[PDB]
């Protein structure tokens, strides 16, 4: 059948932007959260870094 | 990922801390007892020699 199997093609053009918006989702989320997860990283590394700096130099100064 | 590596820095660098802070403060207290005992070597020889010096100046 021509034209509603051209109207269930373009079903099938719907099903290929689903999937797009599948793949585009999933590596929006996951590059979002790596930023996220790289700066946490750096975040509680520095934070706790500098507060064991400042208690090395008032214990050493003390 | 972030709680495991979150809770391994923590214990791990609080420990560093108590380690490295407990290691300079002893030889902190070795430099009290070294300085106490030098000054008191320097002291314990000089004594006498210039009570002379302050009693010919305090009495007249």
């Amino acid at each position: 059948s021509k034209l509603e199997a051209i109207l269930s093609q373009e079903v099938e053009a719907e099903i290929q932007a689903l999937l797009q918006e599948a793949e585009a989702k999933a590596e929006a989320v996951k590059r979002e959260a790596e930023e996220k997860a790289k700066a946490l990283l750096q975040a509680r590394e520095r934070a706790l870094e500098a507060q064991y700096r400042a208690a090395l130099r008032r214990a050493e100064s003390a | 990922e972030a709680e495991a590596k979150a809770k391994a820095l923590e214990a791990q660098y609080r420990e560093r801390e108590r380690a490295e802070t407990e290691a300079l403060l002893a030889r902190y207290r070795e430099r009290a007892e070294a300085e106490a005992k030098a000054v008191r070597e320097k002291a314990m020889a000089r004594l006498d020699e210039a009570v002379a010096l302050v009693l010919k100046e305090v009495l007249p």
